[PDB]
């Protein structure tokens, strides 16, 4: 197991760690996050009582490095930091379990929510999207914008989600237009697939990450990205069969995860109707199309 | 974005600009079967591309041959209409190229503007006039080029015949707009007023008659009297 922890709580602040959170009051005797399951990417956030402008937060890896937590009342906000003495490390988080001063990694044992909604993410390759290369972490928050958004203004602070347009010309092959605009497998199998991911794994794990912190920081741009990852595969008549199945899978669990208030923003209903009812995959999202109809049947 | 009432006069400006009408592309009777099912039975269509200034009318020929073996027509009519519209534009040297190009049906956008990638510069816009093109087929001569077609063809034509050495480009399309609503109203009365009197004549490169400034403006009060009445023969008034 691995430990985040924190220098101190100087601000009261809401905390998140991963899909789980808790409340810390101004100088409260915080210091940080233990338990917490190697072998996945993770999520530290936080939202200052306030202002409850500015979800922000780091994604990290646990096998990279050792991270802690602290707060710099020049910038106003909860950093995180790599420790490179080990040793400091150690003896540092040795003694604040002793103390009993860090909150427990909550997780349920039957419970493969987590996994479910990270399984193809990468964190190497969310350091391309989050561009900062002398951190192994990468920070996010609720204002960032994407590149594509850029287009149409700081790019050292974007969001470089991979461009996805569907009247552009890399969508649309000359002499192809109403095939490629119609049945979108071109651009989804050797565009995107092909030629940019190399693999669905890469698809997925993009999809994934822009889900998510659009559920977690309320990231416009994110919630973009996300809804056309989606509908770029429900509008293609080919698409592989494990490909459509996984699929299937991923939505389920970012729909059945999502704050059901949170649902009249963070849900397109254009493309979830195209993607359930009008779409060539209409028939091939069971799960996903039973959960959508049982938990947001207005959307519809 | 949209043309609409408010707007109207940047038509007659001098950016080169092209209306784009699909409604006489995909064209059919509707018949019976003998064993009483019914089918469609394709005939020529056009596509209607005017510029509003100048009068000139690109009337492209939709031979029914393109139709064979294809599935949902109405829908490849769309993207058949774009095909044609950016071909065109491509044909014309740079400087006659359109800076705008405005669809008369929300449908055509997707299509047309997919098909123009390759312009950036010019700017495919929607419509909120009600405009009366799809009744272009009423004008004979225009008619009678589309059915007569055997294979694919584009005809040239100037929709305003000389009226411009006489009036300006904002009444000559007012004048043929006025025309157009009432030949969609009530093709035989329209038909009637134009040609009751045999003394004025279309010229053999025209498409209406020769009529003096003051016979064309009984003419106009005849077709707006025409649109008033059927308005009441239809809504009773
Ligand atoms: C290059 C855009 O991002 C990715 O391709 C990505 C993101 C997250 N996880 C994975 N596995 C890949």
């Amino acid at each position: 197991m691995n430990t985040v922890p924190f220098t101190s709580a100087p601000i009261e602040v809401t905390i998140g760690i991963d899909q789980y959170s808790f409340n810390v009051k101004e100088n409260q005797p915080f210091h940080g996050i233990k338990d917490i399951p190697i072998g996945h990417v993770h999520v530290i956030h936080f939202q200052h009582a306030d202002n409850s402008s500015m979800r922000y937060g780091y994604w990290f890896d646990c096998r990279m490095g050792n991270f802690y937590i602290q707060y710099d009342p020049k910038d106003g906000l909860y950093k995180m930091m790599e420790e490179r003495d080990g040793a400091k490390f150690e003896n540092i988080v040795h003694n604040f379990k002793e103390r009993q001063m860090m909150v427990s990694y909550p997780k349920i044992d039957e419970d493969d929510t987590w996994y479910n909604l990270t399984e193809f993410v990468q964190m190497d390759k969310i350091r391309k999207i989050v561009r900062k290369d002398e951190n192994q972490f990468s920070y996010v928050d609720s204002s960032m914008t994407t590149v594509q958004e850029n287009e149409l203004s700081d790019p050292a602070h974007s969001l470089n989600y991979t461009v996805i347009n569907f009247k552009s010309r890399e969508a649309i092959r000359p002499g192809h237009e109403m095939e490629d605009f119609l049945d979108k497998s071109y651009y989804l199998n050797t565009v995107m697939l092909q030629g940019i991911f190399k693999n669905s794994s890469n698809y997925f794990g993009e999809l994934q990450f822009a889900f998510l912190n659009a559920m977690f920081f309320g990231n416009y741009g994110s919630s973009l990205q996300w809804h056309a990852m989606i509908e770029l595969i429900c509008s293609s008549a080919t698409v592989p069969k494990h490909m459509l199945d996984k699929l299937d899978e991923i939505l389920y669990y970012q729909i059945k995860t999502l704050p059901e208030q949170y649902s009249d923003i963070l849900l397109n209903e254009r493309v979830w109707n195209i993607c359930l009812y009008s779409s060539f995959q209409k028939n091939s999202l069971h799960n996903t199309e039973k959960i959508m109809e049982n938990k947001y049947p207005e959307l519809l | 974005g949209a043309m609409n009432s408010s707007n109207y006069a940047e038509l007659f400006n001098n950016d080169i600009k092209l209306f784009v009408d699909d409604t006489n592309v995909y064209r059919v009777t509707v018949h019976k079967t003998f064993e009483g099912n019914v089918a469609t039975k394709a005939i020529n269509g056009c596509i209607f591309t005017l510029n509003p200034k100048t009068g000139h009318l690109f009337l492209k020929i939709i031979h029914t041959s393109v139709w064979a073996g294809q599935k949902r027509l109405s829908q490849l009519a769309k993207w058949k209409t774009a095909e044609e519209v950016s071909a065109l534009v491509r044909s014309l040297p740079k400087e006659e190229q359109p800076k705008q190009i405005i669809v008369t049906r929300k449908a055509m956008l997707d299509p047309l503007e997919v098909h123009m990638l390759d312009f950036p510069n010019i700017a495919i816009r929607p419509t909120e006039l009600r405009l009366p093109f799809s009744a272009a087929m009423s004008i004979d001569k225009l008619s009678d080029v589309v059915m007569k077609a055997t294979e694919p063809q584009m005809v040239l034509f100037n929709i305003y015949d000389d009226w411009l050495d006489r009036i300006s480009s904002y009444t000559a399309f007012s004048r043929l707009t006025l025309l157009l609503r009432a030949l969609k109203t009530n093709e035989e009365s329209a038909k009637m007023i134009l040609l009751s009197d045999p003394t004025i004549t279309i010229k053999s490169y025209h498409l209406w008659p020769s009529f003096t400034d003051e016979q064309w403006i009984t003419i106009e009060s005849q077709m707006r009297d025409l649109i008033l009445t059927e308005y009441g023969r239809k809504y009773n008034v």
